């Protein structure tokens, strides 16, 4: 199946996910715009993915090629495959 | 029921993460995020494991980089909330896009 | 009329024994197809257009009749289009775009 | 006494994109050095994933793939118009 | 060679004649009757003329029969509830596929609540403009097209119906899109649709906002702010969606905020 | 006699700067202490003279960086002035040692 | 072609104290970075190197590779075994 419903609304895991970091009293307003900055660098990392997919020719992905894409917008996460 | 003041509480809750390397983010979740992000600009593909959750792992440290130095720039201002404006300056700062 | 292929045999502009060249000296392996290879010049000739065009597009706005350099930083922010193509940009004598903020004015 | 230079298509396009200006000579070398640099990126990149793909020749899809991955979107959608009309144009090479 | 040729008789709603404008998968009985006589309450046909008599001694619904979400100054607004209201949508999806050509009844055309709009005078309601979205997210698109009855166009009735689905659009908060491939009257109709939400746009602030925000209040992010950038006439902005400016220009129809522009509805509506 | 408001240099030689794009550093005083700090690593360098110019436009693209981030970073925290806080965080974000 | 370095990251981490192990998923971030600073020194390498236009690469380019990349103290005591085994290479004949 193949329907678009709303993962936007992902989950509040940023009042853990704050908690990472040192975040102190957090008063809240940001699950918004923590929304727009994760959208952002989830679709910059995911066109380049799909892009070396179709330079793959094989409609699967893989995690070689994720890491080719990830260096080469710089922000290379490194270490996993 | 003992429980006292607030807010060194979160001292002890933020030593207690940062502790800890738990994979931070719950895993069909991201699933179902990522695929109901993908196949949309472009169409029905597949993915893999091991990828998928390497990408989450982008996404995790990506994430907690903007926001340890967001809280530095709201605690340029003398102040210990978190708000938005501290959020785009740090994005700005960070090199905008 | 003529029996010279006159290197144009798509109809671009820039000179092909030059991309013959930079294609065998970026040159990693040993076998590397430089007769397919106009679809390189084609994109050196997109984006001689996407500057030269706001080339002429600021043109109009200094009045002048020789295109020069700081011109050519307000071209170079002209737009997120082509900000991020030349993510350092910096060129040489370009100065800045004029601004100030909207903080420091306040009717005093 | 002997240099590879670019001005020279430059300065002839840019007579023909835009019919009446002049053009001056450090300017003049703030575009071939943006000429030169963008071919820089565009040829490292191919051979990289020209390499990783395990693949050993380099071509046409190849780099359409690779302008692709290195500029956006606007002049992406412009890049392979004419990548695709200027593969049209050579590829069409016939007596005529 | 078969699916667009114009085959019915012609339209003749009561005494007012309106010819059509292409196919849809007849019963040929309908060009066997030289008319298309639509009844003037609730819109049903037939094959004979004495007997739309039996319903004006029969009479006792004259408008669509489902909610009536709002009525202004000037007209009534309208959802038909076509799950089981297909019944109604008998008669809106006839009335469509004579005059709605891309889409076709290859599937059955329940699954979303179309919208309708009439005006009552005391006598009762009369069709004055519909069409219909589907449930969410497809490509966007908010903006979607016009019906109209064939005889008070070109005055602003379009005009009602898109603010309409403008205020529907900030009480959902979703950003959508027009039809994407044509409307005959739609194109420049759109034009102005852009246009004087864009004087609105412009002339409230006297200074420069960020472009999001006047993506926001009239939901047309940047498939619709670059024309409107550009294609009046050119209103060079230092392209980017990171700040352009706005700037004085002639103003001339700002200038003449009185005429088939006077009156809109206020956001007081329900939801889904 | 005519006066008006010490703090009010501000817009006058806003575009006083803006119109012109001449290099802002006084010329040999620049190449003197390029030339110190270059002298106490190896011997008898020379410059070629463009190259000066290039690390002179260098040393000005990079500090026009800095401080146009001080000044939105100062902004941030609604001052008036720059100080030491605002560049010291500059110098956080900066991401290069 | 399936090879890696492990191995030989394996015999470097006995060729430390030998009272550790190597763990089951770090000898693939050891293998990460050891190829992708590889990767990052020869692509400096050739384009350094090709530069001046020579046409091999060799001592003088690499040196100055290992040096120009990576920051100062490994770089001076990285060069300084750099030039001892190389000597040591040529120790013997």
């Amino acid at each position: 199946i193949l329907r678009d419903n709303i993962q936007g609304i992902t989950k509040p895991a940023i009042r853990r996910l704050a908690r990472r970091g040192g975040v102190k009293r957090i008063s809240g307003l940001i699950y918004e715009e923590v929304r727009a900055v994760l959208k952002s660098f989830l679709e910059s990392v995911i066109r380049d993915s799909v892009t070396y997919t179709e330079h793959a020719k094989r409609k699967t992905v893989t995690s070689l090629d994720v890491v080719y894409a990830l260096k080469r917008q710089g922000r290379t996460l490194y270490g996993f495959g | 029921p003992h429980r006292y003041k607030p807010g060194t509480v979160a001292l002890r809750e933020i030593r207690r993460f940062q502790k800890s390397t738990e994979l931070l983010i719950r895993k069909l979740p991201f699933q179902r995020l990522v695929r109901e992000i993908a196949q949309d600009f472009k169409t029905d593909l597949r993915f893999q494991s091991s990828a998928i959750g390497a990408l989450q792992e982008s996404v995790e440290a990506y994430l907690v980089s903007l926001f340890e130095d967001t809280n530095l720039a709201a605690i340029h201002a003398k102040r210990v909330t978190i708000q938005k404006k501290d959020i785009k300056l740090a994005r700005r700062l960070r090199g905008e896009r | 009329l003529r029996s010279q292929s006159s290197s144009a045999r798509a109809g671009l502009q820039f000179p092909v024994g030059r991309i013959k060249r930079y294609l065998k000296r970026h040159a990693t392996g040993r076998t590397r197809v430089g007769s397919k290879a106009a679809i390189y010049l084609t994109a050196v000739l997109e984006y001689l257009t996407a500057e030269v065009l706001e080339l002429a597009g600021n043109a109009a706005k200094d009045l002048k009749v020789k295109r020069i350099t700081p011109r050519h930083l307000q071209l170079a922010i002209r737009g997120d289009d082509e900000l991020d193509s030349l993510i350092r940009a910096t060129i040489a004598s370009g100065g800045v775009l004029p601004h100030i903020n909207k903080a420091l004015l306040l009717k005093v | 006494a002997r240099k590879e230079t670019y001005s020279s298509y430059i300065y002839k396009v840019l007579k023909q994109t835009h019919p009446d200006t002049g053009i001056s000579q450090k300017s003049m070398s703030i575009l071939n050095s943006f000429v030169n640099d963008i071919f820089e990126r565009i040829a490292t990149e191919a051979s990289k994933l020209a390499a990783y793909n395990k693949k050993s020749t380099i071509s046409a899809r190849e780099i359409q793939t690779a302008v692709r991955l290195i500029l956006p979107g606007e002049l992406a959608k412009h890049a392979v118009s004419e990548g695709t009309r200027a593969v049209t144009k050579y590829s069409s090479s016939t007596q005529a | 060679e078969v699916a667009r040729v114009r085959n019915l008789n012609r339209i003749i709603m009561g005494k007012y004649e309106i010819e059509p404008w292409y196919f849809s998968p007849y019963p040929i009985e309908l060009t066997d009757e030289d008319f298309i006589y639509i009844d003037d309450f609730t819109l049903q046909y037939f094959g004979s003329k004495k007997q739309y008599e039996r319903y004006r001694k029969k009479c006792t619904l004259r408008h669509p029969p489902g909610n009536e979400i709002y009525r202004d100054d000037y007209v009534s607004f309208f959802e038909i509830d076509g799950r089981k209201q297909r019944t109604w949508c008998r008669n809106l999806c006839l009335l469509s596929k004579l005059f709605l050509d891309h889409k076709t009844l290859y599937y059955d055309v329940d699954p979303f609540l179309f919208y309708c709009m009439t005006r009552r005078d005391e006598l009762g309601h009369h069709l004055v403009g519909y069409f219909s979205k589907e449930k969410e997210s497809a490509d966007g698109y908010n903006v979607a097209c016009i019906l109209t009855l064939p005889q008070y166009q070109r005055m602003g009735y379009g005009k009602l119906l898109i603010e309409f689905s403008y205020e529907l659009s900030k009480k959902e908060n979703k950003v959508g899109s027009p039809e994407k491939p044509l409307s005959d009257l739609g194109l420049l109709s759109y034009r102005a649709y852009w246009s004087d939400t864009l004087i609105t746009l412009l002339v409230e602030h006297q200074k420069e906002i960020t472009i999001d925000e006047i993506s926001s209040m009239t939901s047309m992010t940047t498939t619709d702010i670059l024309h409107t950038a550009k294609t009046l006439n050119i209103l060079r902005y230092y392209k980017g969606q990171h700040i352009i400016f706005l700037n004085e220009d002639i103003l001339d129809r700002y200038n003449r905020l009185k005429a088939k522009k006077r009156r809109t509805i206020d956001p007081n509506r329900l939801i889904w």
